[PDB]
Parts: structure tokens; C-alpha cells; sequence
């Protein structure tokens, strides 16, 4: 039963059972890679 | 100070016991005297009431964090 801390007016003009909120939070990590070549047996072609 | 208005407010009421009127000054006196005895009391009485059920909340308003004034403010 989570919540945020509301993000929605506590003046309430109406107010509804229940609006309980969770939030999606994006962080950013480069992480990147590097080789990992195959070859593909199906109709030729290496260097995948 | 209120000493001044009152003795002749009395001193009016007090004459048609006594089977007299009071004379132009005692009565004019009177009514400037408990004029200004009223005088601090009027100034201070004044000052408009609260705004009405429906008023406006305003957008010139920084984060008022409220809608409507009613009898709110």
C-alpha cells in the first residue's frame, strides 16, 4: 500500500477511495561492452 | 475627560425636577461632550467585514494553497 508523499491537492474538492501512488524512478549508468563477435551458420555471413 | 461631558448631561436631567430647562449652553456641551467620549470608540469600530462566500482565490496570488475564500481568510 505505498505511497510518494501525494502528489495531489489536499484542498480536495472531491476525493476519491483510493489514488495510492508508486513511483518510477530512472537512473543513468553508461555500462557499455566491447567484442562479442559470432558468425551466423544460417545462409552465411560471419563477423556478427 | 469624561467628566466634562457628563455634569451637564446630569444636570439637564435633573431640571424638570427642580421645574427648570437647561439653557442653550449646558445642552450643546452635552451633546459635543459624550460626542467625543464616543469619538475613540466609532474610529476603532471600524473596518470592513470578511469577504463574501464567493471570491475569487486569485492567480496574482503566490501559493496560496487554497481555492475559494468563503468566510476562510
Amino acid at each position: 500500500i505505498p505511497s510518494f508523499q501525494n502528489p495531489n491537492d489536499w484542498v480536495f474538492p472531491w476525493l476519491t477511495q483510493d489514488t495510492i501512488q508508486i513511483a518510477e524512478f530512472y537512473e543513468v549508468v553508461e555500462k557499455k561492452e566491447t567484442a562479442f563477435i559470432y558468425q551466423d551458420p544460417v545462409t552465411g555471413e560471419p563477423v556478427s | 475627560s469624561a467628566v466634562s461631558a457628563v455634569f451637564h448631561n446630569l444636570a439637564c436631567r435633573i431640571a424638570p425636577d427642580y421645574a427648570l430647562e437647561a439653557t442653550a449652553k449646558i445642552i450643546a456641551t452635552a451633546k459635543y461632550g459624550k460626542e467625543l467620549l464616543y469619538k475613540q470608540t466609532a474610529i476603532s469600530r471600524a473596518k470592513r467585514a470578511p469577504y463574501p462566500s464567493r471570491m475569487p482565490t486569485g492567480s496574482g496570488n503566490s501559493f496560496p494553497n487554497l481555492n475559494e475564500w468563503h468566510y476562510f481568510p
